[PDB]
């Protein structure tokens, strides 16, 4: 696996088996630098205008993390509709995460 | 032409009759038919069981179907149900053409 390979495949469909179905998606991300490769101490307070409810201390890195925990991220509107029509009730099981062909 | 199925050999025909019981004849021989007979009626039950083939649909089409539902809004009685009266009726006549697919 050199440069010149790809180290992964696309993947998205969904496969409806008896009791189970089985839901895979792919997308395209971009990740920039964050703060300057930086830490940096964050807060609010009541010294300017912010009442105190909504005062704050904290921290913001340079990272970035992935977010799938929403449905649309893994259901097409046509499979939300054969779910939703067909069962009284489902769960998940588990799950796969793939990362690859990364280009900096 | 009316919609179905065409059958070279349909599911037979089932013939029932109820056989003549005779009246009383006469004491002297006559030769002519009987025509006088005790009045009769039968009931039953029936029972009749198919087996259904069925062909999945797997289609790619993202957006959603058209599918048949009853309608959401209240009303005087329930679709498809008896009335106050007692009597069974259909509202509306059901096709089975809703899901798609490519020509
Ligand atoms: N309902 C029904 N019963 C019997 N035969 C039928 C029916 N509908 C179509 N056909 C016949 C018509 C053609 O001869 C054949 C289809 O050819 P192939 O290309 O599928 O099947």
């Amino acid at each position: 696996d050199g440069v010149g390979s790809s180290s992964g495949n696309w993947h998205c469909d969904s496969t409806w088996l008896g009791d189970r179905v089985i839901t895979t998606s792919t997308r395209t991300w971009a990740l920039p630098t964050y703060n300057n490769h930086l830490y940096k101490q964050i807060s609010n307070g009541t010294s300017g205008g912010a009442t105190n409810d909504n005062t704050y201390f904290g921290y913001s890195t340079p990272w970035g993390y992935f977010d799938f925990n929403r449905f649309h991220c893994h259901f097409s509107p046509r499979d939300w509709q054969r779910l939703i029509n067909n069962n009284w009730g489902f769960r998940p099981k588990r799950l796969s995460f793939k990362l690859f062909n990364i280009q900096v | 032409l009316m919609g179905g199925f065409g059958l070279k050999h349909p599911p037979p025909q089932i013939l029932i009759k109820n056989t003549p019981v005779p009246a009383d004849p006469r004491s002297t021989f006559n030769g002519d038919k009987l025509n006088s007979f005790i009045t009769q009626y039968s009931t039953g039950q029936v029972s009749v069981e198919i087996e259904w083939e069925l062909q999945k649909e797997n289609s790619k089409r993202w957006n959603p179907e058209i599918q048949y539902t009853s309608n959401y809004y209240k009303s005087t009685s329930v679709d498809f149900a008896v009335n106050t009266e007692g009597v069974y009726s259909e509202p509306r006549p059901i096709g089975t053409r809703y899901l798609t697919r490519n020509l």
